[PDB]
C-alpha cells in the first residue's frame, strides 16, 4: 500500500561464477612466478546461517590450475638447449661394472659423433643411457622420441621442486570454503567461510599415490562422482599419512658436453661405486592399517556383507602402471604390485623396486620431449602418501589408477568455491523520496 | 568480505560500507585483463545509481512504488524473517523491470526541478 | 534507441539523454584490452569534469554562468526548436573551453562561500 | 535577458573517427579462432530521421582497417607450421606424359631430389609432381632463391566465412541505405548500427566474389572517374554464376623431413590428366556487360563506345583471376570474357586455368606459401558480384591491383563516429 | 600545477581544482599498466570520498570533531604558517583513524536519514 | 570546537618509483618514442620549496639503462645471426699501401661457407681487423666470438645515432627538477621547479670521457657518492666544452655475400688508395686548460698544498681501458694516455682501433657484428666530461667507468619522481549540516 523501492548498494550476496585467479606464496619456477606475496594471517570470515551448494567435480578451478601448471611448465623450457643434434644412431653395449641385483642390462655405455663449436667437425663421445631411454634397431640404437619430436634439455638452474602455491580472488570475487569434516564432494555445506586465498597447496605430479597432500580429520573419506559407475576414479583421502622412503642408490656424476656455440648437454657421465636398484619403502604394519581403514569406509557403499580385493592394475603406459613419481630432479616409476594385493573378508617392510627414465613426455602429450638432466650424488627422498586414486572392475576388486592429473588437484581443491559478489539490489520500505 | 550474508535483511545493511570498500580495492596480460573488469563491474555499478539519482549514497529512497506483483509480502516478512540471498532469488525475475522504472522517474524528476529553477 | 533522437530537434532530445548515457560504458587480442581500457578512461574524463563543474549526478545541470551573446546571439525560441544537437555544437564549438573555464572558476567560488556558511553558525 | 549556461551529459551528437573495431562471428577456419566473439541475431538498426551525413568510401578507414588485420591473422596462422627449407635442394625432372589429353606439354612434371630424413646421419630419395610454375633435367624451385617457403598447416582452414566488424565501446557505425549511393557525399537515409552485415573476405582478382548486389540498378564508384588512372568498381544488380574445377583426380603424398616434420607432396594422378577451367553461363554474362555499358555511357556520353579489351600486365596477378577454390589457386584466363565492341546506333563460355602451389600472397616478396595438394577433384559453384575496371575510343579492360579495393566494395555505406555525449546550451534557469 | 605547493595551507586550498582536473589526462604492457594503475589510483579516491559522504565535492565539511591528539596545534598556527607538506608530516600515524571515523559516521547519517524520509 | 574537513586537490607528494615514458622532437629509437613533446616549456616554479634531491640510487637513471638495453636487443632480432663463418679462414697480412704503424692490422681472410641450396658450397674472402681475428690453437684464424656465442650481424638500415630522448611522467606523477647550480648530486635543492618532461637527452655510449651532453652552469663540478672512497667513481661536468675530432681515414668498399635464402652479409672489401690508422685530434691549449680547472676545483677536497698527478688507465677490456667513441655504424678505441700525463704545435693526436664484433654492455653471451661503412668517416663532437677514479702527500687520477649507469646519471642527476596525493585532511570552524 505504503511500500517504495529502496535501492541498496554494498549487499551481501553473489552467485556461481567462473573468473580468472592469480596466485600468492609464502631459481624454483613458482617462485618466479607467484611474485605476489600472501597475507600471513588468513583472514577467514566465517559465514553464520548459511548452506552453500558445492560439486568438486564441476569446479573450475581445477581447470586453472592444469591451465597454468602446463603453461609455467613449457614457458620454464623455452630458454633452454635444444638435443636435436643428438638424433644420431648411436653405438651402445651393456654396461659390465660391479651391477648387482637385476640391473644387468638395464644401462648401457654409448658412443657417437656429434657436433661441436666448429661448423666443419665432429667430435666422438660417450654418455650412458638407461634402457627405458633408448630403442634399438639392428649395437645400433637412437632415442626413442627423434621420431616424433625434439628433445629440449631441461635448464640445469631451473628447479622444478613444488612449493605452496595459494590461490587467490581478484577484487569484486571471493572464495567461499567448505568447512565440514565428512563433505561427500557434492552437495550443500553448512560452516561456510569465506576466504581471500586458498590454502597452500603444492603442485606435486604422481600417479596411483598422491603425495604431500592434506589429511582428512577422521577415518577415510571417500569420494567419487558416481561411486555405480566404475569408470570413474576414486580419490580416497586418509586421517593418516604412510611415509615412504625412496632412493636412487648410485652415486652418478656429469659429463659436460659442448655441442655448440654456446651450448651444451648433460650426459650422464660413469656411475663411482657399484650399480644397485632403485628403490621404495614403505612400513608394512602402517600400510595394512592405512588399507583396513579403507575398506571399512569403503563397505559403506557395497555392503557389509562383501569381500573386497585389490589388484595390481593394468594398462599400456608406465605413468599409469607404475607409480609416477619425481624424486629431486629425476623421474621414478615404482612396481606397487605388491602393496595393492590383499584381500580383505569379515618391524617389516615393503620394498617397491623402482626404475628410472631420463627422456620425459609429460602431461601424456606426444609431440614434446624433455631431457632430465642426471643428478649428481645420491638420490634420498621421503614423501607422505595422502591419498589414493582406485578405480574400481560377487566380489569386487578395486585397482590403482588415476594419470589426468586433474584429479591430483580436485583432491585439495574440492573445499573450495568461486563466487562473484553482486553488491546492487532493491527492497521494498516505507521510505519515500523528498 | 560477506561476513554479514545470511544474517536479515534488516541486519546485514549495518555493514553496507564493508561491502561497497573491499569491491574496489582487493602472460602478463592475464592480471592486466583481471584488473581492467573489476574496474568495469565498479563502474557500472555506480553508473546505475548514478543515472537513477542515488549518486554518493549507499541507501538511496526513490518515488517508484512497490508493486505487490513483484512481492505480495509484508515489510516484516522481508526485513526481519529473510536474508539477502533468499530476498534477490525470489524477486530475480523482476530486477530488470525495476531498473527501466527506476530511470524514468530520475528523467522526470530532473525536467522538473528544470522548470523549478526557472522561476 | 541510441542516437534515435540525433534529428530530433534540442528540446525534443532532451528526454533521451538516459539513453545515450547508459550505453556508453560498454552498454591479436591486446588491442582488445587497449580499446577497453580507453573506453573506462573517456568516460572518466567526462565524469571528472561534470564532478569539477558541481553536475556530479546529473544529467541535467542548471549553472550560475551567465550565457554571453557572443558565444551565440539566438532566442529561446531559435534554440531550443528549430535545430538539432549537431548543429548547435558546430554553431558554438569554438566557445567551448571559455565556457568551460567559466564553470570551473564558479564552482570554486561556490565550495568557498558554502564553506564559510557553515562555520557562520 | 536572465539566461544562464546549462550543462548536459547524454546529448546525441558525434565526430567523424578512427579507432580500433572487434569481430564478430555466427554460430578448424582460420577466423573462427580469431572472432570469438558472437553476434547478435536481429541486431537491430536505428533509422536516424533527420541526418544528412557525408560519407566517403576512398577515405574510408575501416578499409584500411580490415586489410590489415587480415594481412596479420594470414601470417600468424602459419608461423606454427612446417617449413620446407629442407627441399631447397636440386630436381631432377621429366614431363608427365601418362594419358595427358593434350595441350599440357610440360605444365605437370615428375621430378626426384635428396632430402633430410628422421636422423641427421640419413637421407632419402624422394620423388614428387610439381606444376610448371612452380618450377625454374636440372630445376629448382622458384622461391628457393629468395625468403622462404612455409608450408600452410593441412589443418587450417583458409575458407572465408562472414565476419562483422564492432564498434568499441564510445562509439557508434552509421550505415547509409540510400539507393544508389556512389561512394561519396551526404547519404540521407542514414541508420545507426552496433556492427556490420558480415563480409565474407573474399581474396579474388579481376572479378569479386560472393558479395553484396545492388539493388535497383548497377552501381558505377570511383574516386575520381574523369582522372583515367583509377579503378571503377563495379556493383551489379544480378549475380552471374561461373562452375569452376579441377578435374583431374588427385592423391597426397605424406613425406617425413625430421622429428614430427612432414611434406604433403603431390602423388600420383588417377584417370586422364585434363585442364583446370570454368563454365560462365553466356547468356547472363552478355546481359551482364550490356548493363555495364549502359551504365558506362551516363559518365562518357551517349555517342560513345565502351569497347571491352583484356589485360597486359602479365604478372598472374593482374591478367587472371584468382579464387582460392576449395584452397587452391586457379589463376584463370578472363580474356575470352572481355573482347566486345558495343555500339548503341546453352553456349557456355568456357575458361582455362592455371593451377599454381607456391604462392607469394599480398604483392609480397619477402614470404612464400606453399599449397598442400588436394586429393580428389576440385569444383566450386560461386555468384560473380562485381568487376574491377579500367580504362586507358576509350577501351574498357579488367584491372587488379591492392586488396583494399576489393574489401571497400562491402564497407562502402559505413562510417564510424566517435560519441560525445557532453555539451552546452542555454537556458532559462539559475543553480542558486 | 603545484605552484601552490611551498604555499600556506590556507592559500593552497583555492588551487584545488587545478591539481584534481590533472590526475587523469597528465611495452604494450608497461603502457597498460601504466594506464590502469591512474585509473585505479583515481577510483581509489573516488570511492573513499563516496563512503565518506564527500562525492563531488573538492571541500567537505563532516561530522567527525578533530582530536588533540591528533594535532594540538591552535587553528591559526595550521592554516598560516605552515604548506600543505608540512601538515602532511604532521598528520602521518593518525590517518587511518580518521578515515575509521569518517565512515561510521556516514553510516549513521544514512540511517538516519532513510527513518527520517519515511515518516 | 574544530571539525575534520576533507579536501582534495591537495599539492602534495611522496617519493616514488613508477614507470616513465619515451618522448621525442629508420633510427633505432624511433617508431619506439612516438609521442611528440615539448611544444612549449613547463618549468612551473616552485616558490618556498627545498626539496632533497639524489643523483645515486636514483631510479630514473636504472630505468633509462634498462630500457635502453631492452631497445638495443629488440633491435637486433630481426637481423642474420651469421650461423655460418665459425669456419676457420686462410688469412694473409697485408702490406698493400700500408705504413709500418699497421703492419699486421689487417687480413685478408679466405673461407668455405654456404648458399642457397644446402648442399652447395661458395668460397669468399674479405677483410678482418686484427682485433677480431684469433689465430687458431690448432696463418689458420677464427673469428673471436664465434666459439662460445652467436654473433648477430647489426641491421644495416639501422641508424643507432643518438637523438635527444625525454623522459616523461604518467599521469598522477611529476617530475621535479633541481636548478641550483652548486647542488653537486646531492642535498636539499632551493629553486626546484616541475615539469611533465626531461630536457632531451642524447643516449650517447662511452668510457673515460663524456661527450655530447650538458656543461656546467658555472664552474666545474666534480661529484662523488664518497670522494673520500677510491672505489667510488668521480663524475667530472665541465663547465666548458672541448672539441675533439675523429677519423678513419680509409677509402672502404663494401662486399656483399649472399648466405642462405637471400640473406646479406656485409663483408668489408678492399681499401681504395692509401691505408692509415684512426686517429683523434684534441686542442691542447684547450685541454691544458681543462685539466687546471679541473685540478682547481678538486683540490678544494684534498688541500691547497697537495699534489694531484694524472695517469693513464689500469687494465681490462677496450670497454675500459680506452676511450669508446661510437661514430656513425664505427667502433674506435682511441689510446688517452697522452691526455693524462701532467702533475699539476697547438694540438694532441690519439691513435684509434677499430673493431667489428663487439660485445656490448659488459655482457659476454652476446655479440654485433658491425657491418662496413664505405668511403671515409669524420666524426665531431663536444667533451662534456670526465670519469676519474684515484688512488699520503700526492693523489692520482686515472680514467675510468664502464659502468653505463654513469654516462646517465650526469644528464639525470637533476630530477626526482614524486607521486602526487591529492587527498588530505585537515582542521576547521565548519560543520557539517
Ligand atoms: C614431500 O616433502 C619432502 C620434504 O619437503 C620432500 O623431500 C625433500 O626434497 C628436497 C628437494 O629435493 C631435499 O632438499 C635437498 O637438500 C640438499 C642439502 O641438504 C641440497 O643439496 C639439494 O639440492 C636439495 O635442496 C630435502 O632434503 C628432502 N627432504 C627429505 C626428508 O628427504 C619430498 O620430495 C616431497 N615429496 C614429493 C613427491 O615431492
Ligand atoms: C562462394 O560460396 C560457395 C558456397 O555457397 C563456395 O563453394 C563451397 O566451398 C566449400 C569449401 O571449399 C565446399 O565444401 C566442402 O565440401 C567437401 C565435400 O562435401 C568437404 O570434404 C569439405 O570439407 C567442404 O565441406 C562447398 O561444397 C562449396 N559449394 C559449392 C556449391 O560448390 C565458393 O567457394 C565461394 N566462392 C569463393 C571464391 O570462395
Ligand atoms: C655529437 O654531435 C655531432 C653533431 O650533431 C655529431 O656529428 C654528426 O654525426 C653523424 C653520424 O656520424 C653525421 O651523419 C652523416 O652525415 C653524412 C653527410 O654527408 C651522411 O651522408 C650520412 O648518411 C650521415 O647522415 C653528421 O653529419 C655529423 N654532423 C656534423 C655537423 O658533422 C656527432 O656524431 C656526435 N657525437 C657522438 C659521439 O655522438
Ligand atoms: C524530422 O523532421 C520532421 C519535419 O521535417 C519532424 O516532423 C514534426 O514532428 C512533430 C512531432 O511532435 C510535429 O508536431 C510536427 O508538426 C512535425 N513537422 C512537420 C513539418 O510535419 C520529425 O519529428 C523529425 N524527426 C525527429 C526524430 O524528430
Ligand atoms: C583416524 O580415524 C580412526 C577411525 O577409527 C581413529 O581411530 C584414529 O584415531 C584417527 N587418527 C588420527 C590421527 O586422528
Ligand atoms: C625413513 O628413514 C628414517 C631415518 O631416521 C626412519 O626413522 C624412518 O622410520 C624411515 N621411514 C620408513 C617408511 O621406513
Ligand atoms: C542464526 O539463527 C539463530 C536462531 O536459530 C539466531 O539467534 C542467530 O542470530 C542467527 N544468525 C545470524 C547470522 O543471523
Ligand atoms: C501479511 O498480510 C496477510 C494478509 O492476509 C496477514 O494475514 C498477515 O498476518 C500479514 N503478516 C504480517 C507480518 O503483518
Ligand atoms: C571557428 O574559427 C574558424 C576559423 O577559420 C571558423 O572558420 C569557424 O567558423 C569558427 N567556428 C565558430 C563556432 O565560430
Ligand atoms: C618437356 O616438354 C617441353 C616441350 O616444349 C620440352 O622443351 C622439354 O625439354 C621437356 N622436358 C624434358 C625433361 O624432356
Ligand atoms: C591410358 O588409358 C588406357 C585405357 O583407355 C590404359 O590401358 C593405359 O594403360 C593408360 N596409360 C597410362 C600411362 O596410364
Ligand atoms: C642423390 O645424389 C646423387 C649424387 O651423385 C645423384 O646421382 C642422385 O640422383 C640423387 N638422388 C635423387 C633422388 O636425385
Ligand atoms: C528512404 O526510404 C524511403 C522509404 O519510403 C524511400 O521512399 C526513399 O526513396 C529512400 N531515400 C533514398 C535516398 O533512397
Ligand atoms: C579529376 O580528373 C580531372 C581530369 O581532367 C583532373 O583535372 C582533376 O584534377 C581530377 N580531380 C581529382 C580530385 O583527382
Ligand atoms: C573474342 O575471342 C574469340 C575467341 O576466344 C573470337 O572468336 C572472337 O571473334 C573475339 N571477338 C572480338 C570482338 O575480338
Ligand atoms: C614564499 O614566502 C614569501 C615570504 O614573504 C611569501 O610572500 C610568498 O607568498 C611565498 N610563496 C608562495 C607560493 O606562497
Ligand atoms: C580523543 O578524544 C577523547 C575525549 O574524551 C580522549 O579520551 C581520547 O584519548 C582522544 N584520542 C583518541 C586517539 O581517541
Ligand atoms: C707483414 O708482412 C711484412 C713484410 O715486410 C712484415 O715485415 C710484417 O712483420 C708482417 N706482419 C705480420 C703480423 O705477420
Ligand atoms: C674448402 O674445403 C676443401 C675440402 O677438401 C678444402 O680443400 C679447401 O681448402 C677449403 N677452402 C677454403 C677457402 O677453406
Ligand atoms: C656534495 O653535496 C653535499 C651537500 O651537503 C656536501 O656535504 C658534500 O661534501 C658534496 N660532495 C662533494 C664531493 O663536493
Ligand atoms: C678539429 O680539431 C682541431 C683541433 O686542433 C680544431 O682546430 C679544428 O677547428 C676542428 N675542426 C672542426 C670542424 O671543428
Amino acid at each position: 500500500e505504503n511500500l517504495w523501492v529502496t535501492v541498496y548498494y554494498g549487499v551481501p550476496v553473489w552467485k556461481d561464477a567462473e573468473t580468472t585467479l592469480f596466485c600468492a606464496s609464502d631459481h624454483n619456477v613458482w617462485a618466479t612466478h607467484c611474485c605476489v606475496p600472501t597475507d600471513p594471517n588468513p583472514q577467514e570470515i566465517h559465514l553464520e546461517n548459511v548452506t552453500e551448494e558445492f560439486n568438486m567435480w564441476k569446479n573450475n578451478m581445477v581447470e586453472q590450475m592444469h591451465t597454468d601448471i602446463i603453461s609455467l611448465w613449457d614457458q620454464s623450457l623455452k630458454p633452454c638447449v635444444k638435443l636435436t643434434p643428438l638424433c644420431v644412431t648411436l653405438q651402445c653395449t651393456n654396461v659390465t661394472n660391479n651391477i648387482t641385483d637385476d640391473m644387468r642390462g638395464e644401462l648401457k655405455n654409448c658412443s657417437f659423433n656429434m657436433t661441436t663449436e666448429l661448423r666443419d667437425k665432429k667430435q666422438k663421445v660417450y654418455s650412458l643411457f638407461y634402457r627405458l631411454d633408448v630403442v634399438q634397431i639392428n649395437k645400433e640404437y637412437r632415442l626413442i622420441n627423434c621420431n616424433t619430436s625434439a628433445i629440449t634439455q631441461a635448464c640445469p638452474k631451473v628447479s622444478f621442486e613444488p612449493i605452496p602455491i595459494h590461490y587467490c580472488a581478484p577484487a569484486g570475487f571471493a572464495i567461499l570454503k567448505c568447512k565440514d569434516k565428512k563433505f561427500n564432494g557434492t552437495g550443500p555445506c553448512t560452516n561456510v567461510s569465506t576466504v581471500q586465498c586458498t590454502h597452500g597447496i603444492k603442485p606435486v605430479v604422481s600417479t596411483q599415490l598422491l603425495l604431500n597432500g592434506s589429511l582428512a580429520e577422521e577415518e577415510v573419506i571417500i569420494r567419487s562422482e558416481n561411486i555405480t559407475n566404475n569408470a570413474k576414479n576414486i580419490l580416497v583421502q586418509l586421517n593418516e599419512s604412510v611415509q615412504i622412503n625412496c632412493t636412487r642408490p648410485n652415486n652418478n656424476t656429469r659429463k659436460s658436453i659442448r655441442i655448440g656455440p654456446g651450448q651444451w648437454f648433460y650426459a650422464t657421465g660413469d656411475i663411482i661405486g657399484d650399480i644397485r636398484q632403485a628403490h621404495c619403502n614403505v612400513s608394512k604394519a602402517t600400510w595394512n592399517e592405512t588399507l583396513g581403514k579403507v575398506v571399512k569406509q569403503l563397505r559403506k557403499h557395497f555392503g557389509n556383507n562383501t569381500i573386497i580385493r585389490f589388484a595390481n592394475s593394468s594398462g599400456g603406459d608406465l605413468e599409469v602402471t607404475t607409480h609416477s613419481f619425481n624424486c629431486g630432479g629425476e623421474f621414478f616409476y615404482c612396481n606397487t604390485s605388491g602393496l595393492f594385493n590383499s584381500t580383505w573378508i569379515s618391524n617389516d617392510s615393503i620394498t617397491l623396486p623402482c626404475r628410472i627414465k631420463q627422456i620425459i613426455n609429460m602431461w601424456q602429450r606426444i609431440g614434446q620431449a624433455m631431457y632430465a638432466p642426471p643428478i649428481q650424488g645420491v638420490i634420498r627422498c621421503v614423501s607422505n602418501i595422502t591419498g589414493l586414486i582406485l578405480t574400481r572392475d560377487t566380489t569386487e576388486t578395486f585397482r590403482p589408477g588415476g594419470g589426468d592429473m586433474r584429479d591430483n588437484w580436485r583432491s585439495e581443491l574440492y573445499k573450495y568455491k568461486v563466487v562473484k559478489i553482486e553488491p546492487l539490489g532493491v527492497a521494498p520500505t516505507r521510505c519515500k523520496r523528498r | 568480505f560477506l561476513g554479514a550474508a545470511g544474517s536479515t535483511m534488516g541486519a546485514a545493511s549495518m555493514t553496507l560500507t564493508v561491502q561497497a570498500r573491499n569491491l574496489l580495492s582487493g602472460w602478463g596480460i592475464k592480471q592486466l585483463q583481471a584488473r581492467v573488469l573489476a574496474v568495469e563491474r565498479y563502474l557500472r555499478d555506480q553508473q546505475l545509481l548514478g543515472i537513477w539519482g542515488c549518486s554518493g549514497k549507499l541507501i538511496c529512497c526513490t518515488n517508484v512504488p512497490w508493486n505487490s506483483t513483484w512481492s505480495n509480502r509484508n515489510l516484516s516478512e522481508i526485513w526481519d524473517n529473510m536474508t539477502w540471498l533468499q530476498w534477490d532469488k525470489e524477486i530475480s525475475n523482476y530486477t530488470q523491470i525495476i531498473y527501466g522504472l527506476l530511470e524514468e522517474s530520475q528523467n522526470q524528476q530532473e525536467k522538473n526541478e528544470q522548470d523549478l529553477l526557472a522561476l
